[PDB]
């Protein structure tokens, strides 16, 4: 904005209070070579120093040394505003104290005998509270400005009486000061941040603007959303930015055993904040404070709610008194509070987008370098979009993998950590990749289950169908811009018709494993419940979570048992099944985001399908999964033989032609039978060899252990003679009936010329 | 820690 | 007059929000004002009727803020078909509300309207959302999982809360879902939850049959077919008034397809007339599905072309900037024909007969 | 390691259990880089999602406030000894909503022989018994 916020470049000079300023900088700004100006930093970091005139050492950028940046808590290139500081007079009695972590080793009076001329007639106008490292006693002793009788920026001179005690400042306070709060895990919440700042900064920095507006801003602002995902971080950032009193209020804080203790405490806190400053009511974890005074069976709870309403909703109650209200369950909100007057403003915190995800992830990762040759934005784009502290979890997992790699190459190092080895021990993209592979969305973790790993390539047959499914998954994500340009929405209700479990459920599992996005698998009997409406509530919660867990895949497995039409038997019983169907339609329909609704339909009996969800929109398509052709038979056979030892004497083509009517489950069964025969033969051979060795001295290291590591053609012939296809002509007829229904529902191509 | 109570480092 | 829903200090809050938005625009376009603001700008910080209107459109009722969440808004014009039905609905919305003189001259109160026997799958919810966005008034829409709880009497409390909210925010139409799931009589699903759900349904009907006959208390119902819904309280003594709906059509199908295409990147070589002619026996969801399939084919073709171009550029760094940006900015008529060939209709003759019999049951 | 207990979560007074738990956490933190022996970890499991208990809800709120907010990362950590993770809720499943993301524990028979080896080594009870072989 203002030109006074010049970029904070790097100064070649090691002087802390000297900034190399360009001739244009020293000229356009009222910046002489000996002008004591004040520079404002982050989190109200104000200091006064000298402006050196170095045209060749600055190009419209304030060359600042690393000591200056550390003292001011600012980075390089920062647009720091500079204003004249001529009010810096000599301090009367300035309290000073060295830093324990910095004065450790410098024996004696390492302040008066080390930095003697550093403050005596040295014109040191430093803020009251700053710590500067001083080279004394072959060390760098940092003395923190304990206090100053004059104002913060006081010109420490020989006339200034620097009060000094033997208080050594521990490094814990140093870390806490370095533990500032800004936009490190918050990416994309620009609207909310702007609203808060306007409710605070514009309210403060432009109070006359509000006065001319003739209306006060909203004193009661609510912050809905998933808390602690940065919500607590949001409050911390506000408090760090806020200069007014932040009357932090915990949730289970005022409720005490004594009578009326909570209400008295609340009134006392309100009065203290009012008399303190134009404070903001940092009502932390305010969500569980009142059930709208309707379900409030607790008389103490009712009294607490009434007192809270009186304090908040009250005439001439909140004068320059903001109410930092944070909500984790917006539904749990009280009735009166949700209205303006009790909370005039209310905001909901949403999950971040992949761009905001990359921003927040990079900002969080700024503390370290865990991959020098990898871009965190590349992974974040590759990341599905797990949000909140998901980035923190990913960083921690990468750090754990790196530590595993390092301490694997290192010893226990209980006291002898090799610092050079410790110095950036690991910065690897592989660590990030392993973390991500070991990472998953924490919200769905309670619903997460272990599944076998299988590749879309690892499954043989239905190559066109697999390609179509993969394209449907990718294009919806990979080319969202292309969809926007075309201006069309994707399909959701993909079903599958045929004998399931022949690889059908296996196909779903392989897709989910090969799926870049999340996948939620639903069992048929999974959502049933006995309590009144409990099953419907569970279904609603699952749908809501999936909507929140974008992207995700609704693997509604065994949907045949859940998709029965309302009245498929002589009568309905209980009626809750119809309620569940209606709730599913409410999920299947209704105006909402449906960002990644990947509904997977699995049903062996299409006749057991309720047409309403089976209808278009509510259903996208059904995969009429037929039996494998001889080509598909050979494909499935090769896929099965992937881990098997192959015998050149096995005529796979001859079997596939013979096993025209067989099935993928049948092929797997034949393979298992041949394997069992081979295993039995091997066990018998081992027993015979041991018995011969039991009776006589015989060699043990022989290849007879695997007389046929590949498949014995005899084993294959025996498996063929064992069983045959389980395909039913009546089942074939039913499948063909469903297919003919679909086909008569279809028609010839337009080809309109 | 104290202010103006200890004899200071005179120059 | 527009601010029918806003009550109490809600209007003042909306005015403050309009002032905030206008002042934010003026200052941000004027100056960051990190130190001070222009006194000329300060005196020139007057709000605009446009700013007030923009905030009010952004604004909503206070109770609704605690009541309901947002949904994808659509235009009543953006949805084609049922023009007479749309006109009747708009008249019922406005002339009974926007015209009190019409009420005085007529005296007849607005009809409740039972259940639009609308398309099975295309969704009367689409029409309801488009109307509510067009209506610019209080609108109630809930699902069947609204009241059923493991709390004794919770459903009755939910019904009472809904009725009280409607009374506070009248006029409002209850576009309640699970119409069949609530309309079923006491018998049949023996024994349900011991009749407690039936008791709640009966109370809600009594709370709504049965509701307050003032302030244009309205409700909106629909089902894929009316036969699933039992007329236990859907009788026009407990449902007050009734309004059904038809199934889709052919000329209306062409109109809806034209609207959908207008919403998207259209093409000229496509035989829309022959498409409509073949589209005599289909549904609007089917047309949307055909459009989506064609768009998917086009996107796949574009991705393949981009892959080929990138492969050529990698194999020869001379063909990177020699390709047209949109290989098919319009819909390939071949793509449309292929999508139609791969497509199928969802029209069921038995379902048609059942829906007609339900209509014939009138 | 401040040992937690389900009975300690019971307060015949008003909020006494939550206040006492907060006081215990504060005392352990101020004491040393101690530990939090969070026992009966499956007690307030569902994050009061479906729970109608306001006292239970208040306890959950106090627990989250201890697990979240300013200076939540003290020099201590708690143990998520979960009897049933399905009962547990996401209000702790996040790295920061609790100490971290929790694992699960289960028994294995191959390692059981090692566990059997330890149990046998606890008290000598056999010489010629192939106890590991039988196990």
């Amino acid at each position: 904005n203002r030109p006074n916020r010049l970029i904070v470049d790097e100064a070649i000079n090691e002087d802390n209070s000297v900034v190399s300023l360009s001739q244009p900088k020293m000229d356009e700004l009222q910046l002489f070579r000996g002008d004591t100006v004040l520079l404002k930093g982050k989190k109200r970091r104000e200091a006064v120093c000298i402006v050196l005139s170095d045209d060749t050492c600055s190009d419209e950028k304030i060359r600042m040394n690393r000591v200056v940046r550390n003292n001011l808590r600012v980075r390089l290139g920062d647009v720091i505003s500079i204003q004249p500081c001529p009010d810096v007079k000599y301090g009367k009695r300035i309290h000073v104290l060295p830093i324990d972590d910095t004065v450790e080793g410098i024996t004696g009076n390492l302040f008066e005998v080390y930095l003697k001329p550093y403050f005596l007639e040295a014109y040191r106008p430093i803020r009251k509270g700053d710590i500067f490292l001083v080279r004394g006693g072959m060390r760098a002793v940092e003395f923190k400005v304990v206090e100053t009788d004059p104002s913060p920026y006081c010109i420490v001179a020989p006339d200034t009486v620097i009060h000094c005690e033997g208080e050594p400042i521990k490094r814990e306070d140093e870390e806490e000061s370095l533990n500032e709060v800004g936009y490190d895990d918050i990416g994309g919440c620009r609207k909310q941040l702007a609203q808060i700042k306007e409710m605070v900064e514009l309210p403060l920095r432009h109070p006359a603007l509000f006065k001319a507006i003739g209306v006060k801003p909203p004193r009661g602002i609510l912050l809905y959303g998933p808390p602690g995902t940065g919500k607590t971080l949001i409050a911390r950032a506000v408090a760090n930015e806020t200069g007014a009193f932040f009357f932090l209020i915990n949730g289970p804080e005022i409720m005490s055993k004594l009578a009326g203790e909570s209400e008295s405490n609340l009134r006392k806190a309100f009065e203290e904040a009012e008399k303190n400053a134009p404070a903001i009511i940092f009502i932390d974890e305010l969500d569980a404070i009142a059930p709208k005074r309707e379900k409030t069976h607790g008389e103490v709870e009712r009294r607490i709610v009434s007192q809270l309403l009186t304090l908040m909703d009250g005439l001439k109650q909140r004068a320059h008194v903001i109410v930092m209200a944070a909500t984790n369950r917006p539904n749990s909100i009280d009735p009166a509070l949700r209205r303006f007057g009790r909370f005039d403003r209310e905001v909901d915190i949403g999950i971040p987008d992949a761009t905001g995800r990359l921003e927040i992830l990079q900002i969080h990762t700024k503390n370290m370098k865990l991959a020098d040759d990898v871009d965190l934005e590349q992974v974040a784009n590759e990341t599905h979009g797990h949000v909140g502290a998901d980035l923190a979890a990913l960083c921690s997992e990468a750090a754990l993998q790196a530590i595993r790699k390092k301490m694997d190459l290192i010893d226990l190092e209980d006291e002898t950590i090799d610092a050079e080895v410790m110095n950036s021990l690991a910065v690897t993209m592989d660590d990030f990749r392993w973390a991500l592979s070991q990472s998953n969305p924490s919200a769905l973790r309670e619903t997460v289950v272990e599944v076998p790993q299988v590749t879309w390539e690892d499954i043989g047959g239905l190559e066109d169908v697999k390609r179509e499914l993969q394209e449907l998954v990718q294009y919806p994500v990979e080319h969202p811009d292309k969809f926007l340009k075309f201006g069309m929405t994707p399909s959701k209700g993909v079903l599958f018709y045929g004998p399931p479990g022949c690889g059908k459920t296996l196909l779903a599992k392989a897709i989910a494993n090969e799926c870049q996005a999340n996948f939620i698998s639903i069992k048929g009997p999974e959502l049933l419940t006995m309590w009144f409406g409990e099953s419907e509530a569970n279904v609603r919660e699952i749908f809501d979570k999936a909507r929140q867990a974008a992207p995700c895949v609704l693997f509604f497995d065994e949907l045949d048992s859940i998709a029965k039409a309302r009245g498929g038997n002589i009568g309905d019983g209980g009626g809750a099944a119809d309620r569940v169907i209606n709730q599913i339609l409410t999920e299947m329909d209704g105006m909402s985001t449906k960002k990644n609704v990947f509904i997977i339909g699995a049903t062996n009996r299409p006749d057991i399908i309720d047409p309403a969800i089976l209808r278009p929109g509510r259903l996208d398509q059904l995969i009429y999964i037929p039996l494998p052709d001889e080509k598909s038979r050979v494909a499935i056979l090769k896929a099965n033989l992937r881990k098997s030892p192959v015998a050149k004497d096995v005529d796979l083509e001859f079997l596939a032609k013979m096993t025209n009517g067989f099935s993928g489950a049948d092929l797997t069964e034949i393979c298992q039978r041949a394997c069992k025969l081979a295993i039995r033969e091997s066990i018998e051979s081992e027993i015979r060899r041991e018995r011969e060795r039991q009776t006589n001295p015989s060699a043990m290291e022989v290849e007879e252990d695997d007389p046929v590591p590949e498949i014995r053609r005899d084993h294959f012939e025996e498996a063929m003679r064992f069983a045959r296809r389980s395909v039913s002509d009546n089942d074939i007829r039913k499948y063909e009936m469903f297919a003919q229904t679909l086909q008569q529902s279809r028609g010839f191509g337009s080809f309109r010329f | 820690f104290s202010g103006e109570g200890q004899k200071l480092g005179s120059l």
